């Protein structure tokens, strides 16, 4: 047998519900989410990390000059330098005259943390959602099960042909352009992939680690070697993306609302418990039994001992009753106002016993079912002093329904007499003639 | 700091983050004297009480004053009959007097 439902998103809290059938004894369930897994169809786009800058041997002669070329490197420079006149220790100044020979050829390359550590710049696409649950139904114990959100998924565990949702709600806080270092992760508005951002963030403007395409600019500029010093004075840009690696902010996981978290590899969002889920599950109709063979109900009465409106099922109340014959029988809460600790109990002969429950009410007047026999225990006044309550408006009290009807009736009656007055007068005036 | 029973994140230092519902704070007696229940319908909710209070007092006052005007209307209408008596003739035993 298959029974379906729409359950609200309750990542932590369990969910029992008794399920019955004419001529058949009922059976309960217990569904309880274990995971929620929201996997976008993302991908990385390009990486970035610190650069490096090397210099080849700067040319030199006694006179004349060599020539600067396009030694292929990012931001690479080279320039002749004339009348160099540089000395070497214990030397002869490398000339007899104007040296004129100094190219100061340059080179820019990439750092080595890049291997260990580099940018992780992503485009994040639609992708999927899934989730894990636990079913402890009927006669079944903890059966934790995981499946995708899609309202189609045919999944059978034991006799449970799971069909899930899909969820009413349709969003997770993500973004197409989100980057990450280490455990942390950050929506970078856009990693300016092709566009060399002066190295300000695109310090390593490369598709991959192994993609040796540095469309970045350290703005390397050479200065004239001088002072008889063999060197390549120069300038270039500081590692701007590192400069931001001083200005890193709050990772999104730390900002994710609904007190829920994220998984690294799939960008699985983790249990932002929002929405409702139209689930559909097959049950073993064999697990049913008859309805007439059952120890039957009778002599229905329950005593509302006491509840104080608190989170824990902070209310105890009992029953007083006489049975057809002893045994066991479920006590479902079709109205989960006083959220019952219990869902199924033994029913001994004259089952006259208690139970526990929480409602946010100052007091209810409600009822629920037991052993295919819904009985009424209204719910006394409740003292005040993680988890839910009833809380909608069930906290109703005496004075509320007292004064509301007081004022309504007073106004109604007075205005009714008022309107009566007019025709009451007019009738005999008509009678005059 | 304060929060609903919704919990809230917190961690200073290597301390892991923890999150605890804030409750055990009812702060109001559902039924005492009418002034007491007034302070209750002030406090049972912090603000929803207050908005309910202001709107409810407004609407009840306007209802009562409308009733009052209709009362006065009906009363003068009830006055209107006896204007026969300007004839200055025999009495018909009503609440008002001319013996």
């Amino acid at each position: 047998y298959e029974h379906t439902a729409v359950m609200p998103n309750k990542v932590g809290i369990p969910y029992k519900a008794l399920v019955e059938r004419p001529g058949y004894a009922p059976v309960h369930l217990q569904i309880q989410l274990v995971n929620t897994r929201i996997i976008p169809s993302t991908n990385l786009e390009y990486i970035t990390c610190k650069y490096k800058t090397k210099v080849p041997s700067p040319v030199v002669k006694c006179c004349g000059a060599t020539q600067c070329t396009s030694k292929p490197h990012p931001d690479y420079q080279c320039q002749v330098f004339s009348g160099v006149y540089p000395f070497m220790y214990g030397g002869a100044y490398c000339f007899c005259d104007t040296e004129n020979t100094q190219m100061s050829e340059a080179y820019v390359e990439r750092s080595e943390e890049c291997s260990i550590d580099h940018a992780k710049a992503y485009k994040v696409h639609t992708g999927t959602v899934q989730a894990m649950v636990n079913i402890t139904y009927g006669s079944v114990s903890w059966r934790s099960a995981d499946v995708y959100v899609n309202g189609e998924t045919p999944a059978k565990i034991g006799d449970a042909k799971l069909i899930i949702g899909p969820l009413s709600s349709a969003w997770s806080p993500f973004d197409n352009k989100v980057v990450v270092y280490g455990h942390e992760v950050y929506n970078y508005d856009f990693p300016e992939y092709g566009t060399g951002k002066a190295g300000s963030f695109g310090d390593l403007q490369s598709r991959t680690s192994t993609s040796n395409d540095l469309y970045a600019n350290t703005n390397l500029k050479l200065q004239r070697p001088q002072a008889g010093i063999v060197h390549t004075p120069f300038t270039q840009v500081p590692s701007g993306f590192e400069r931001w690696k001083k200005d890193k902010g709050a990772p999104l996981n730390d900002v994710a609302p609904f007190g829920c978290s994220i998984a690294l590899e799939p960008l699985r969002a983790e249990n932002c418990a929002v929405g409702s889920i139209p689930i559909s599950i097959d049950i073993p109709d064999a697990a049913f039994t008859r309805i007439s063979e059952t120890p039957t109900v009778s002599d229905l009465e329950c005593k509302i001992t006491e509840c104080t409106y608190a989170f824990d099922f902070g209310g105890i109340a009992t029953v007083a009753y006489k049975s057809s014959k002893a045994g066991n029988c479920p006590i479902h809460s079709p109205s989960g106002v006083a959220v019952i600790k219990e869902n199924d109990v033994t029913l001994a002969e004259s089952g006259s016993f208690t139970f526990h429950f929480s409602t946010a009410n100052i007091h209810p007047a409600f009822k629920l079912q037991v052993c295919t026999s819904a009985v009424t225990c209204k719910g006394d006044c409740k003292p005040p002093k993680q988890h839910t309550e009833s809380f909608t408006s069930a906290i109703s009290a005496t004075a509320w329904s007292w004064i509301k009807v007081l004022v309504g009736g007073t106004s109604a009656f007075i205005v009714l007499g008022l309107i009566a007055t007019a025709v009451v007068a007019l009738v005999l005036f008509f009678h005059r003639h | 700091f304060t929060v609903t029973g919704e919990g809230l994140e917190y961690t200073w230092g290597n301390h892991p983050p923890k999150r605890v519902w804030a409750q055990e704070s009812g702060e109001g007696n559902p039924h005492g004297w009418p002034h007491e229940v007034v302070v209750y319908y002030y406090n049972r909710y912090p603000l929803t009480t207050i908005i309910g209070l202001c709107t409810c007092v407004a609407i009840i006052m306007v209802s009562c004053v409308t009733s009052v005007w209709l009362l006065c209307r009906t009363r003068n209408l009830c006055i209107t009959p006896y204007k026969l008596a300007p004839n200055a003739q025999v009495p018909i035993l009503l609440a008002l007097l001319c013996c």
